[PDB]
């Protein structure tokens, strides 16, 4: 839960074989970052989607 | 074959050698000496190592920049190609030349150490930077110790924070950059690291299985407690226990039972096999647990009583069974919050702050395997605390090294975090250890501290732990244990799995754990190497302690291998006389010549392919007296006498008559090396093993004074029996000075056709079968029995072969292959135990006749033996009755699940745990419940 | 649309579960197979059947 | 709820949830997949429909 620590690669449990898979901090999609992101986050909102 | 002539050749030249003593005693104790002394060399390097690991920690400032100061390291799992973009921000990636070793069969560099770092361990990191920055001084002393014994395997350090850096730069063995290979590999979970990072365990796992664990919560506390099985040694002692309302075993074990392989696995199917169900009592499982652990009755670790806790969470603190059962705090409890949920987490981290315990999260597979090395980390406080009483070499039991060179032991030592001492500061979390070192020893560094040429075939060392392990035995294989039917562990085979257990044989090896020396002559049952055949044998067993170490090495020895033949070839030129009949040009005056790949010469390659060690090995012998101290000198010396033997036997008594209707090959096999086979056409028949010592046939024909018939192999696509013969060997009984001596075994491959006219030419003067030791059919004259020649009769007939069963012409013994790789069933090859038994001549009487009472009919027949030789003619005359063949005697490996761990936990074999162990200390801060 | 999405992407005789959430036929214009795999009967259908 | 490898957000284990869940199947969007996991959560397609 902190950029310092994702770094590198984990070991993935999904295709139900083991595979090493880079760490990346990511961020969500739709993130409310900004008056313009909260607003095109809010509109799908309202869209339901 | 020319029994008496060999003998003849043999008493004629006593001028030749020297009957030397096989004095066992002395054997056992020099071999037990130089095993001492090979293991305190390791522990002297391992002192080394980490007395300069806590002495370069301690003089390490921290930092969180490596940019302005980079660490150079060679990463184990970094490709070979010339990558210079291939450096981590903040490390420097070292690029090595690498040559190609014989001692490690692999790349290796010696100017650094290598570091492996897990796949889930960010390289990068302040925490692996630090140790990579002070574990360089870990690299100068790597090369100290290799250069002070050339002969050193592997020195690693396994760090705490996941880090492995072992001397000899190898990249890691498969998994560098690898699809399907992915490296799992945690130096935190090796055995060696576990055994020197804590001492012998008590667990009890409570596992919470009620209903709130279902579905994904379930499912990571079984794979939890999988690993956290998997991180138990031999001389821990683990229960599993499951509780809902009411605790319950979830296996057959009652009581603490040892973490050995088949206790692991029973214990891991049940929990494989656990349901959620029924509401939580977390007071009724604490009783349960505790009352387990205060169980004495068992075989136990009298040390670190532990409960391991594996639930989610929940509003009951359980005060008062605490308090009843844990006042003094004599057991530990870490309590794990498997799964991802949002239940009351705070009274599961108070039952690990008042019973000095620690908590744990494991909210999803890949949490799983670093929270077990984590309660590991815990377990090793009070070992530091006992600062320099702990530091003791431990040897692990005999496993698979990961890079791989097949099975070693390896010498670990806790290394201490010693920042502040002396010049007392805070000290916050100096009651963890650093690590762990680790040196290899190969079970081949040992195998050659204990010589076997001087001895007889039979005649072998074997050593054992305290658990009744075997270190070394000619039995233990570099294969996994097999644990069950097929659907990283130590390669741990008890003495009485890796040979036929007697009641002596107990007696031995519970004599050999308690560290005493002593002798014992007995009649044994030795199995023979093709394993198909028992002998009743006569061996003598020596053993003694190995001093410094918890081993203790034994000497078996036939009555018959008390003196051996001391090869007296100096004149330089009768030796040249032999080497001359061993090129292969002469392969029609004298037979077609096997030498034994032994280490005759520093610089022989032994192979597999024989005739390539062949012309190795004349080719050495051409220019050889240069080469004094690089060829052993008493091996090749008898090897050229037991050429020029059997040339004189070849020659002067096999090509002056150079053929005999009824024999199809003539062989001499000696106890030196060479297995000399006459016409050259059979010769090629010939797949016997090159080397002597590890022929069926050879060890066979010592154990009995007669002629020994050795049956063929069935459905066998090869040489077959037809076309090559059924083997016939006797083994020559020379006496020098009135001491019995047997120093080789001739031979003849009867042919098939030459003694089935001669079987059926007299019966003008049908059902008759010809059975030697084992039952194996060495021929009929159905004609249609003898289609399957070689082939164990049970198969053919198995009402006649259960009544002489009944009857008692042959006894049998059952016994468990813990080694053996197995076709995998269903609920490539994998590995299981097999059940293999062997048939022999149970009576010493000779004739055996009566009535086979087959179902609504009845059979006559009669047995006579053969005097002289392990046969047996079987008289039966009934064909085609009625059927009594419901079912079949199969005598072959049959794969089966091994003795029931359910019933042998309550019997077990005796076992005695280490001695000093490290628990429950005052100077100890309890406060890091995590 | 009857009994039309029993049909998904199985491996070679395995057995196994099918590769793909996606129903499959093995005519022209339906969706193929690809893989070594084979577009055979008796898989439950998307969303859990 | 509490399937193999999952347990969905959108539960009705406790009030909060069970809440939260009926709001957003008010609102329409991905209803239909708590209602898989509703019919699969008493047995699947055979006798949980
Ligand atoms: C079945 O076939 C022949 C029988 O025609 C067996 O050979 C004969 O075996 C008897 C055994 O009682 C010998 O006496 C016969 O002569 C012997 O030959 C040896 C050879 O060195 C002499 O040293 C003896 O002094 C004696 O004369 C022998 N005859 C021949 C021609 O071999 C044969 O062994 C048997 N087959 C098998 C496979 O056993
Ligand atoms: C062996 O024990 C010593 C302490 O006895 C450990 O050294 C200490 O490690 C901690 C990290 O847990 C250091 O604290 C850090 O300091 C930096 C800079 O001040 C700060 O930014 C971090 O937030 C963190 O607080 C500490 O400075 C360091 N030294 C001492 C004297 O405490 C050492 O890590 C232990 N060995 C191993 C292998 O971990
Ligand atoms: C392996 O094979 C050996 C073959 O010797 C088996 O040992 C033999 O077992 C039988 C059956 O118990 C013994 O017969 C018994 O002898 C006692 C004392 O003489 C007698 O009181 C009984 O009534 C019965 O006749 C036999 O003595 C014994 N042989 C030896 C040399 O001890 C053995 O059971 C087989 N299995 C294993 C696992 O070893
Ligand atoms: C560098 C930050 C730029 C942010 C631009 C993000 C995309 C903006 C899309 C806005 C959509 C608003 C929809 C609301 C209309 C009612
Ligand atoms: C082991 O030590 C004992 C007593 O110290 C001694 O009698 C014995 O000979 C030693 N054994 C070896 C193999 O050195
Ligand atoms: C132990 O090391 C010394 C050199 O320090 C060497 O002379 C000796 O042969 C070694 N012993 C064994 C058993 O390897
Ligand atoms: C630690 O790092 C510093 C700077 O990079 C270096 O001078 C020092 O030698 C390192 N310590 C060890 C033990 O190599
Ligand atoms: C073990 O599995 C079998 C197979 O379904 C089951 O019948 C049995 O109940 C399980 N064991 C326990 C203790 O429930
Ligand atoms: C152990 O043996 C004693 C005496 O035989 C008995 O009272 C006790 O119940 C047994 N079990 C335990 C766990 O102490
Ligand atoms: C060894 O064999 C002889 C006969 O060959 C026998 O008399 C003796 O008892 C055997 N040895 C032992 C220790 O029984
Ligand atoms: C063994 O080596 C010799 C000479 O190197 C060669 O002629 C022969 O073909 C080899 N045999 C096998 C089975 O490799
Ligand atoms: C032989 O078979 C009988 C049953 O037919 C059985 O009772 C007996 O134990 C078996 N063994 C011997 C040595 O009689
Ligand atoms: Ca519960």
């Amino acid at each position: 839960e902190l950029e310092r620590d994702c770094r590198g690669q984990y070991l993935d449990y999904e295709k139900e074989e083991v595979e090493a898979q880079p760490r990346q901090w990511k961020k969500y999609d739709f993130h409310y970052d900004n008056v313009l992101w909260a607003l095109l986050t809010l509109f799908t909102v309202s869209t339901g989607e | 074959s020319g029994v008496n002539q060999l003998v003849d050749i043999y008493e004629k030249y006593q001028d030749l050698y020297t009957v030397e003593p096989n004095n066992a005693r002395q054997l056992v104790e020099i071999a037990a000496r130089d095993i001492e002394k090979l293991l305190s060399n390791r522990s002297k390097a391992l002192v080394r190592l980490a007395l300069e690991a806590e002495k370069v920690q301690a003089a390490h400032q921290w930092r969180e920049d490596f940019a302005s100061n980079e660490v150079v390291y060679y990463n184990a799992k970094d490709d070979l190609d010339p990558e210079k973009n291939d450096s981590e921000p903040g490390s420097q990636r070292i690029k090595p030349v690498f040559i190609e070793d014989a001692n490690f069969g692999r790349q290796i560099s010696y100017q650094h150490a290598a570091v492996h770092i897990p796949t889930d361990i960010y390289e990068g990191s302040t925490i692996v930077l630090n140790e990579l920055n002070w574990t360089s001084a870990l690299d100068e002393v790597f090369k100290k110790n290799r250069e002070e014994d050339p002969s050193l395997l592997w020195q690693v350090f396994g760090s705490a924070t996941g880090l492995a850096r072992y001397y000899p730069a190898s990249p890691w063995v498969d998994n560098s950059r690898t699809p399907n290979k992915i490296d799992l590999y945690d130096v935190r979970r090796r055995p060696w690291y576990i055994q020197g990072a804590a001492s012998p365990k008590d667990m009890l796992i409570l596992v919470d299985v009620s209903g709130s664990v279902s579905g994904l919560t379930l499912k990571l506390i079984r794979t939890s407690v999988s690993e956290m099985l998997e991180t138990l040694s031999d001389d821990d002692f683990v229960n599993v226990a499951s509780f809902n309302s009411n605790a319950q075993d979830v296996s057959c074990f009652q009581h603490l039972v040892q973490a050995n392989v088949r206790n692991k696995k029973v214990l891991k199917d049940a929990v494989n096999n656990i349901t959620a169900k029924g509401i939580t009592d977390y007071k009724k499982g604490f009783s349960f647990a505790f009352e387990q652990l205060l169980n004495y009755n068992v075989s136990r670790a009298n040390c670190n009583k532990i409960i391991m806790l594996f639930t989610d969470g929940g509003e009951e603190r359980a005060q008062e069974i605490f308090n009843k059962y844990n006042k003094d705090k004599k057991v530990r409890v870490f309590t794990f919050s498997v799964g991802q949920h949002n239940y009351d987490r705070g009274p599961i981290q108070w039952m690990a702050c008042e019973n000095k315990g620690y908590y744990y999260e494991i909210p999803s597979i890949g949490a799983i395997r670093i929270n077990t090395q984590e309660y590991l980390d815990v377990l090793g406080r009070p070992m530091v605390l006992a600062g320099d009483k702990a530091k003791q070499v431990q040897w692990t039991n005999v496993y698979l090294d990961a890079l791989e060179l097949g099975l070693v032991i390896t010498g670990t030592l806790p290394v201490f975090n010693i920042t502040g001492q002396f010049e007392n500061k805070t000290n916050l979390k100096n009651q963890l250890i650093l690590g762990v070192m680790g040196v290899d020893v190969s079970l081949e560094d040992i195998k050659r501290l204990t010589p076997r040429f001087t001895l007889c075939p039979n005649g072998y060392y074997f050593a054992i732990d305290p658990n009744g392990y075997v270190l070394l035995h000619p039995n233990l294989q570099p294969k996994p244990i097999g644990v069950g039917i097929p659907t990283q562990e130590p390669v741990t085979l008890d003495f009485l799995d890796a040979e036929l257990e007697n009641d002596i044989k107990v007696e031995i090896r519970n004599k050999m754990i308690d560290g005493e020396s002593g002798e014992k002559t007995f009649r044994t049952l030795v199995k023979s190497q093709d394993e198909r055949y028992i002998d009743k044998g006569n061996r003598t067993y020596t053993w003694t302690p190995v001093n410094g170490t918890d081993y203790s090495l034994a000497l078996v020895l036939p009555t018959y291998s008390f003196y051996y033949i001391k090869a007296k070839l100096e004149e330089t030129i009768t030796q040249a006389r032999y080497s001359e009949t061993l090129k292969p040009d002469n392969f029609e005056e004298s037979g077609y010549t096997f030498i034994a790949p032994r280490d005759y010469c520093n610089d022989l390659k032994i192979s597999d392919n024989n005739t390539e060690f062949l012309l190795n090995f004349n080719e050495f012998i051409d220019r050889k007296t240069p080469n004094n101290p690089s060829c052993n000198a008493d091996l090749i010396n008898r090897v050229l006498l037991d050429a020029g033997f059997t040339n004189e036997l070849v020659q002067n008594y096999w090509s002056k008559q150079k053929n005999i209707k009824g024999v199809k090959a003539r062989f001499v096999v000696t106890d030196g090396g060479i297995t000399r086979v006459y016409p050259k056409e059979a010769g090629e028949n010939w797949q016997e093993n090159p080397e002597t010592y590890e022929d069926s046939f050879y060890k066979r024909s010592l154990d009995n004074d007669n002629y020994v018939f050795t049956a063929p192999y069935f459905n066998k696509s090869g040489p077959g029996a037809y076309e090559s013969g059924i083997m016939v060997s006797k083994a020559v009984e020379i006496y020098i000075q009135g001491k019995l001596l047997k120093p080789a075994v001739v031979g003849i491959k009867i042919d098939v056709n030459s003694w089935i006219e001669n079987f059926t030419k007299t019966s003008i003067r049908m059902d008759c079968v010809i059975l030697d030791d084992g039952g194996f059919l060495l021929m009929a004259n159905h004609d249609d029995y003898t289609n399957q020649i070689g082939r164990f009769f049970g198969e053919i007939d198995p009402s006649l072969m259960r009544h002489l069963v009944n009857i008692s012409v042959y006894a049998f013994n059952k016994s468990y292959d813990y080694q053996s790789v197995c076709e995998p069933g269903a609920a490539s090859k994998q590995s299981c135990i097999t059940e293999q038994t062997q048939y022999f001549f149970d009576n010493d009487s000779k004739s055996f006749s009566g009535v086979l009472d087959c179902g609504n009919c009845s059979r006559i027949f009669h047995g006579e033996k053969l005097m002289n030789t392990n046969l047996i003619f079987i008289m039966v005359e009934s064909k085609g009755t009625c059927p009594c063949d419901t079912r079949l005697l199969i005598q072959a490996e049959q794969t089966s699940d091994g003795p029931n761990p359910c019933d042998m936990v309550k019997q077990p074999r005796y076992r005695k745990g280490p001695d000093v162990c490290f628990d429950n200390n005052v100077l100890e801060d309890y406060t890091d419940c995590g | 649309y009857m009994g039309k999405f029993h049909k998904a992407c199985f491996p070679n005789s395995t057995d196994a579960e099918p590769v793909g959430d996606f129903p499959c036929g093995k005519e022209a214009p339906a969706r193929l197979c690809e893989g070594d795999t084979e577009c055979r009967e008796y898989w439950p259908g998307p969303n859990f059947g | 709820f509490n399937f193999q490898d999952e347990t969905p957000t959108t539960n009705f284990d406790t009030f909060p949830a069970a809440i939260l869940t009926v709001f957003q199947i008010l609102t329409g969007e991905d209803w239909n997949a708590v209602m898989y996991h509703g019919i699969e959560s008493q047995g699947g397609v055979s006798k949980g429909m």
